[PDB]
RNA sequence: UAAGAA
RNA sequence: ACUUAAGCAGUGGAGCAUGUUAUUUAAUUCGAUAAUCCACGACUAACCUUACCAUAUUUUGAAUAUUAUAAUAAUUAUAAUUAUUAUAUUACAGGCGUUACAUUGUUGUCUUUAGUUCGUGCUGCAAAGUUUUAGAUUAAGUUCAUAAACGAACAAAACUCCAUAUAUAUAAUUUUAAUUAUAUAUAAUUUUAUAUUAUUUAUUAAUAUAAAGAAAGGAAUUAAGACAAAUCAUAAUGAUCCUUAUAAUAUGGGUAAUAGACGUGCUAUAAUAAAAUGAUAAUAAAAUUAUAUAAAAUAUAUUUAAUUAUAUUUAAUUAAUAA
C-alpha cells in the first residue's frame, strides 16, 4: 500500500556497514559515557552517517570499562566509564572531517568523543625566557 | 521496564543532574560545579514581585544539565500560580531565559561555560506531578499494571502474526509496512509508556506507575 | 522576517498573527520595549478576535500587569498531564524520533559528498602522522602528534640505514622496524608536526652523511626493546604440527534432501 | 525494495525526493539488512518520518538539546501553557475510570451487593439517627475513639429496619454503615388499619419493658421520643405506650422492632390458626 | 543576584534569603539585642 | 386513656 | 535465642610506631565525668593545614542595601539621566562563642516488622470480638495448611542486581589480553527415579543410592518505637554572647614536651626457618599516569658484572597501545 523508501526501512535495521577495501586505517574514534545507551546509540548513529558518506567503519568495538571507586567511612561509591571504538579506514581527509563534523553537530548529552587521525605522508620557555631576564637585571649583573 | 526501549524504561543517564563526559577531568569538575552554581542562581531567580502585596513564587526542580559535544542545554521544570494584551512575570522571566535580543540568560551562561547554552522550561500544570517541585511546595497498582501487560502480550502476539504471515504467504523476512501492519504511532507509544499514573504517595516519596 | 520590529506593517493580517507579533516585540524588547502607536491600533483591530473590549486592551497595552489587577493548589487531577518522569520518557523518545528522521532524510543528503579515496602509495608516503581532537574540549593532549615509519621505506642504504637505527637509539624497535617519536612541547599540533618533519630531515641527513663516521663499529642496542618486551606477556606457543590428526576430523555425510533442495 | 520516482511523487513531499534518490542509489538493492541484537535504533511502531507529531517530536521552535535553530530564532513567547499537550483525546484516563449523596451510594452498593431495588431506597426510604455516641476503646498504645450510629431506615408503609454503624474517622462515615445496614434490615411490620397495632404488647427485650397499647383514629403517638421516631418510619399513626426498667435509647430501639414483628399477630393468624372468623365490631358498624 | 537588578530592570526579583535576613536584623534591634555600634578612628 | 431528659 | 561455655587457629611479657590519659607548658587546639569498663576522629600537623600560644598589625572587614563624591562608557538638548568601577556612609559583616543555647530534623545503635490499617461479612443488647490456633514445618517466616470470614493497601516474599554457565552481536585478532573485551538475551528458588526410615500415609519429609544439570555464593530494596549524639565535621532555624575584637592578617612557636598507665599496630626472640643466589627472565589481579608518569642508557657509592640507592638525561604514553 503506502511505499516505504529504503531510506525509512534501513532505520529499522542494523546499520549498514561499506567493506574494506585496502585497510588503511585513516581514524579511529572513540566515545566515552558514565552510561552505555546514549554511548550506543550515538554509536549507531554515527555508523550511518559514515556509511552514508562512504567511509568503511568497522564497528563500536567494545573496550575495558574503566572502574573507579570511592569509600565513605562503609560506603561504597562507584563510576564506570564505557568505551567504544569506531575505526575509519580508506577514506580521503575531507570526507572524514565532513563526518567529525557532522556527529559533533549532533552528539547526545553525557558522551565524549576523542578523535585520532592517521596521515599517511611522503618522508620529505617561559621559564628561560625568565631566567635571562633575572641574570640580565642589577641584582645578579652586580654580581657577575 | 524494557530496557530495549526508550518509552519502557528511564535511561540511566537521566538519574544524574550533569550529564556529561570530558576527556579533560579538571573541566568535568569545573562544569559540575558550575551547573550547581546556576542551579542555585536559578533558583534565586524564581521570586518575582509586581510592588508589594503581589509575590509570586514559581517553584522549579532540580536543574537537568545535559552537556553535548557542542552545547549545553538546561532543562527544568516549573509550576505557577484578557492576557493575550500584556505580558505577566513569569513570562517575562521566561523570556529572558531565551528570547531577548541583547542579554539574555543564555548568553551570559555561554560566556560562563564557553560553550553554546540553551534553557528549556517545561510547565507542569499540577504540583503532585514531580516530587521535587510538591516538596518545595509543601515547604511553603495490580489492576493498572494488568491491563499494561496485557497490552504489551497484544502488541508482541500483532507483529509475530504479521511476520508468521509474511512467512506463509537470510534472515530478511520482507517489506516493512506489512512486518508493522497495525503498529502505528496511534495507538503504540501512550500504551507502552511507563509511569503515566501515581499509584502511592507519602508526604515526599511519589510512586509513579 | 523582522516583520515584528516594524509595527507599521501589521496592518491588516489574521488577528492571530497580530497576536503572536505583538508577544514577539515584548518578548525579544524587554525592558527595551516601548509602546508604539500602529501597534496598538493593530491590537484594537484584534479587539473583536478576543472577546475584550477597546477600552480594557488600551488600558492592559499601557499599565501590563497592573491594569490587569486593577480590572489554585491541589486541583483535583483531571488526567490531562504527565508526571515528569512520563516525560523523560516523552523526552528520550522524542530524541529517538529526531535521530531516526535525521537518518531517513539528512543522512542520504550526504551522499552527494562521497569522494574516492585517493590512496597515497605506500612507497611513496611511508611516514604516517597522528593527530589527537578532543571534540568539544580543552584538553593540553591535542596538540600531541606522533610521527611513525618503518626504517626499511626510507630509501637508505645498509650502511646508512644501520647510522640510522643507531641515532634513533630508544626510538627505533628492530622487532617492528618502526621508528617513533612524538613531540607535544609546542602549543599546537602544526608546531608539533612541523618540528617533527624537522628532526627527522636532519636524521636522514646525518644518516646519509657517512663521509666522517658510519658507525658500523657499533651493534645495534636493543636493551630498550628487551626491556618493553618483558613487560607484556609472550604467547608464543602453536599447536605441534606432528600432533594433528586430520583423520580424526568429522566428515560431512550425504543428505539428498539439500542436495534435491539446490536443484 | 526500489521504487520509481512516479510512484514516490504521490506519497512523499517534494522535499524529500532528493534524499530518496540519493538513498536508492546509495543502497544497492539486493542489501541483506539485519536486526540489531543489543541497540534498538527506531522505534517500536511503523513511522515514514515525515510528519512531525505535535506531541511525539520536539515542538518547533523550543529550545532543546537538539534545537537546530539558533538562540535568537526560538518562536515560543508565550509560557503560560503546557507547550505540548497530550495527543488523542487530551487524557490518560485508564479504562474503568472517570474524572472527577450519600442515599446515592447506599442504593447503589446495597443494589450490587443484595440485588435490592436503587430507586426504591433512594426516593422512598426516610432514615432517622437515633443515637449518635463517642465509645472509646482502651489499648497499650492509648484510647482508641469510635463514633457509633443507630438509625431508623422506613417507608412509612408498613417495612421498617434498624441500622448500626462504627467508624473510627468521622460520624459521615459511622451514619452512611448505620444506613447501610438498616436497609439491610428492612423488615415488615404488621399494622391494624395500616395505622396502629393489632392489639397491646407487653414485652421485655433484655433490660426494656415495653407496654404498647393500641390507639383510635387521630389520636397521636403519645410514646417514648426513640419509639415515636421508629413509628414514623413504620407507618404507625396511632400508638400509646411505656418504657419501664432500662430506658437505653438503643435497647428500646431494638426491641421495639421485635415488639412489633414477633408480639403481634394479624386477624388473619388468628382467625386461621383457630377456625374462627374475627370480625370488626367498627369495621362493620359502618356498612 | 545584584547584578539581576541591573540587566532585567522591568523584572524585580526577589532574593528570600536576603529579606528574611534583613527582617530578623531588624527584629533584633526591635528588642535592644542589636550590634553595638563599631568603633571609629 | 399512661411519652421522658441530664 | 544475642551472650556465655566448649573446640580449632592464633596473638599476647621486649623495642619501636601510633593514639588516649596524666603531668608539664606561653600553647601543649578540641573530645569523658548519675559507681563494672570506657575522654581515644584523621585518606597524611615542618611553613600551610590550625582550630592553640607569643608578638606585631587591620577595623563596614567576604556580603547585600542606602546616600554622597571622583572618574569612565552610553543616551538626551550644553549640562543632565543611565550604568561600571573606586573612595567614603551605616545598617551591618564576621565568630573552630555558648547545648548549663532549645527546637525540629538527620545520623548511629538497639527492639519489632507474616504484621498495621481500611473495606465488606459474621458474633455479642453493647463496649468489643472476628474465634481453628498455643497449627505443622524450617537453622530461619523458611515452606505449607487451616478457620465466619473474605479481600485490598502497604510490609515480607517473589522480583531485581552482582557473580557463575551458555547463545547472538561487535573487533578488518598490530590498542591482542579472541584463554579477551561489553552490549543484549537465556538459565535454577534445580529436577527425576528408586530403597530405608518416620509421616497428618503421598501426590509428604529426611537420608542413601542412581539419572540429568556448569549451577556452588552474594547484595540491595518498609515502616514503627526506644535511647545516644553539638568534630551535629548529618544541617537548619531560633535564642544568647563578642563587635579596636570572642572578628581579620603576618612572623615565629605549639599540636612532636616526659614521670607514669593503657589500646592498637609493626619488627623480633633460629632449623616444620632465616639468609643468599636463580636472564632466551616460573606464575597474578586490580588500579594509576595533563596539578603526570617516568623506560633504556650513562655516572657515583663500587668491588669484572649483577644487586641496591641517588644523580645525569627524559624514550614512549595522557593510555585495551607506553610507563
Ligand atoms: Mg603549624
Ligand atoms: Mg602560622
Ligand atoms: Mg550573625
Ligand atoms: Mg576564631
Amino acid at each position: 500500500t503506502r511505499p516505504y523508501p529504503v531510506n525509512v526501512e534501513a532505520v529499522y535495521y542494523a546499520p549498514l556497514k561499506l567493506p574494506i577495501k585496502y585497510g588503511d586505517l585513516v581514524a579511529d574514534i572513540q566515545l566515552r559515557s558514565y552510561d552505555n545507551e546514549n554511548l550506543d546509540f550515538y554509536s549507531d548513529f554515527i555508523l550511518r552517517t559514515g556509511y552514508y558518506l562512504g567511509i568503511p567503519l568497522t564497528g563500536p568495538k567494545p573496550l575495558p570499562t574503566r572502574r573507579e571507586r570511592w569509600t565513605v567511612i562503609k560506603e561504597n561509591f562507584e563510576r564506570h566509564t564505557h568505551k567504544r571504538l569506531i575505526r575509519a579506514w580508506d577514506t580521503n581527509p575531507e570526507v572524514l572531517q565532513m563526518l567529525i563534523a557532522y556527529i559533533t553537530k549532533h552528539s547526545m548529552a553525557g558522551v565524549g568523543m576523542k578523535c585520532n587521525f592517521f596521515q599517511r605522508s611522503e618522508i620529505s620557555s617561559a621559564v628561560g625566557q625568565k631566567v635571562l631576564e633575572l641574570l640580565d637585571s642589577p641584582d645578579f649583573k652586580k654580581h657577575l | 521496564g524494557n530496557i530495549n526501549n526508550k518509552l519502557q524504561h528511564l535511561n540511566n543517564m537521566n538519574n544524574w543532574n550533569t550529564q556529561i563526559y570530558n576527556y579533560n577531568k579538571n573541566m568535568e569538575i569545573m562544569n559540575t560545579m558550575n551547573d550547581k552554581l546556576i542551579n542555585k542562581l536559578l533558583y534565586k531567580m524564581m521570586t518575582l514581585k509586581l510592588n508589594n502585596m503581589n509575590i509570586n513564587k514559581i517553584i522549579m526542580s532540580k536543574t537537568i544539565n545535559q552537556h553535548s559535544l557542542n552545547k549545553l542545554n538546561i532543562k527544568f521544570y516549573y509550576y505557577n500560580n484578557n492576557n493575550n494584551y500584556y505580558m505577566n512575570m513569569m513570562n517575562k522571566l521566561m523570556n529572558i531565559m531565551n528570547n531577548n535580543m541583547n542579554n539574555n540568560l543564555c548568553n551570559i551562561l555561554s560566556y560562563y561555560y564557553k560553550k553554546k547554552v540553551t534553557i528549556e522550561p517545561i510547565k507542569l500544570s499540577y504540583i503532585y506531578l514531580n516530587s521535587d517541585i510538591f516538596s518545595k511546595y509543601i515547604s511553603l497498582d495490580h489492576n493498572i499494571s494488568m491491563n499494561y501487560i496485557n497490552n504489551i502480550n497484544n502488541i508482541n502476539n500483532n507483529k509475530y502474526n504479521n511476520m508468521i504471515n509474511l512467512l506463509n504467504n537470510n534472515n530478511y523476512i520482507g517489506n516493512i509496512n506489512n512486518i508493522y501492519n497495525n503498529m502505528t504511532i496511534d495507538n503504540i507509544p501512550m500504551d507502552i509508556l511507563m509511569y503515566k499514573y501515581l499509584v502511592g504517595w507519602s508526604i515526599v516519596k511519589l510512586n509513579f506507575i | 522576517a523582522d516583520l515584528y520590529m516594524h509595527p507599521e506593517k501589521w496592518k491588516g493580517l489574521p488577528p492571530q498573527r497580530i497576536l503572536e507579533l505583538y508577544w514577539e516585540r515584548m518578548a525579544r524588547l524587554g525592558s527595551e520595549y516601548k509602546p508604539n502607536k500602529d501597534e496598538l491600533n493593530a491590537l484594537l483591530t484584534t479587539s473583536e478576535y478576543s472577546n475584550v473590549p477597546v477600552n480594557d486592551i488600551k488600558k492592559l497595552y499601557h499599565r501590563g500587569e497592573q491594569g490587569a489587577i486593577d480590572i489554585n493548589s491541589l486541583r483535583p487531577f483531571m488526567f490531562d498531564e504527565l508526571p515528569s518522569q512520563a516525560q523523560e520518557l516523552v523526552a528520550q523518545h522524542r530524541e529517538q524520533r529526531f535521530y531516526n528522521r535525521l537518518a531517513a532524510y539528512e543522512l542520504p543528503l550526504l551522499a552527494q559528498y562521497r569522494q574516492e579515496y585517493k590512496r597515497p602509495s605506500p612507497e611513496s608516503h611511508p611516514v604516517t602522522y597522528r593527530y589527537t581532537s578532543y571534540v568539544g574540549e580543552e584538553h593540553p593532549n591535542s596538540r600531541k602528534v606522533v610521527l611513525s615509519v618503518k626504517t626499511k621505506e626510507l630509501g637508505l642504504e645498509e650502511k646508512s640505514l644501520h647510522k640510522f637505527r643507531i641515532l634513533a637509539r630508544s626510538r627505533y624497535d628492530h622487532t617492528t622496524d618502526i621508528f617513533k617519536m612524538s613531540s607535544d612541547k609546542f602549543e599546537h599540533a602544526s608546531q608539533n608536526a612541523r618540528y617533527l618533519h624537522d628532526i627527522l630531515q636532519r636524521l636522514l641527513a646525518e644518516s646519509k652523511d657517512l663521509t666522517e663516521d658510519d658507525f658500523s663499529d657499533v651493534p645495534l642496542d636493543t636493551r630498550h626493546t628487551i626491556a618493553k618486551s618483558l613487560r607484556k606477556k609472550k604467547r608464543d606457543y602453536e599447536f605441534p604440527e606432528h600432533w594433528k590428526r586430520p583423520e580424526d576430523a568429522p566428515k560431512k555425510k550425504f543428505d539428498i534432501v539439500d542436495q534435491l533442495l539446490s536443484t | 525494495q526500489h521504487y520509481d520516482e512516479s510512484l514516490l511523487s504521490r506519497y512523499y513531499p517534494e522535499s524529500l525526493l532528493k534524499s530518496i534518490k540519493l538513498a536508492q542509489q546509495t543502497i544497492p538493492e539486493d542489501t541483506k539488512f539485519r536486526v540489531s541484537r543489543n541497540v534498538e535504533f527506531a522505534p517500536p511502531y511503523l513511522d515514514d518520518f515525515t510528519k512531525i507529531h505535535p506531541f511525539w517530536d520536539y515542538k518547533p521552535g523550543m529550545p532543546h538539546l537538539h534545537a537546530q535553530e539558533e538562540n535568537n530564532n526560538f518562536s515560543i513567547f508565550r509560557w503560560d501553557q503546557v507547550q505540548q499537550p497530550l495527543p488523542g483525546e487530551g487524557n490518560i484516563l485508564p479504562p474503568g475510570v472517570s474524572l472527577p449523596s450519600k442515599s446515592a451510594d447506599v442504593a447503589a452498593g446495597l443494589h450490587k451487593q443484595t440485588g435490592v431495588d436503587p430507586d426504591y431506597i433512594t426516593r422512598k426510604l426516610t432514615m432517622k439517627p437515633l443515637v449518635m455516641k463517642r465509645v472509646s476503646n482502651q489499648t497499650g498504645k492509648g484510647k482508641i475513639a469510635s463514633f457509633y450510629a443507630l438509625v431508623v431506615v422506613g417507608d412509612k408503609n408498613g417495612m421498617v429496619g434498624l441500622g448500626e454503624g462504627k467508624s473510627r474517622e468521622e460520624m459521615s462515615k459511622a451514619i452512611f454503615k448505620a444506613h447501610w445496614d438498616a436497609v439491610r434490615n428492612l423488615k415488615e411490620i404488621p399494622r391494624y388499619e395500616n395505622r396502629t397495632i393489632y392489639g397491646d404488647i407487653d414485652f421485655r427485650y433484655h433490660g426494656v419493658k415495653l407496654h404498647l397499647r393500641s390507639a383510635k383514629p387521630g389520636f397521636g403517638l403519645r410514646v417514648n421520643h426513640v419509639i415515636f421516631e421508629i413509628c414514623e418510619c413504620a407507618g404507625i399513626k396511632d400508638l400509646s405506650g411505656k418504657v419501664y426498667k432500662s430506658r437505653n435509647d438503643m435497647n428500646i430501639a431494638k426491641g421495639t422492632i421485635e415488639a412489633f414483628t414477633k408480639a403481634q399477630k394479624t386477624l388473619d393468624e388468628v382467625a386461621l390458626g383457630r377456625g374462627k372468623k374475627l370480625v370488626d365490631v367498627r369495621k362493620v358498624y359502618y356498612s | 543576584f545584584r547584578h539581576l537588578k541591573t540587566l532585567y530592570p522591568d523584572i524585580e526579583f526577589v532574593d528570600l534569603e536576603e529579606q528574611y535576613r534583613l527582617s530578623m536584623v531588624e527584629a533584633k534591634k526591635r528588642r535592644g539585642k542589636g550590634a553595638p555600634k563599631k568603633m571609629k578612628k
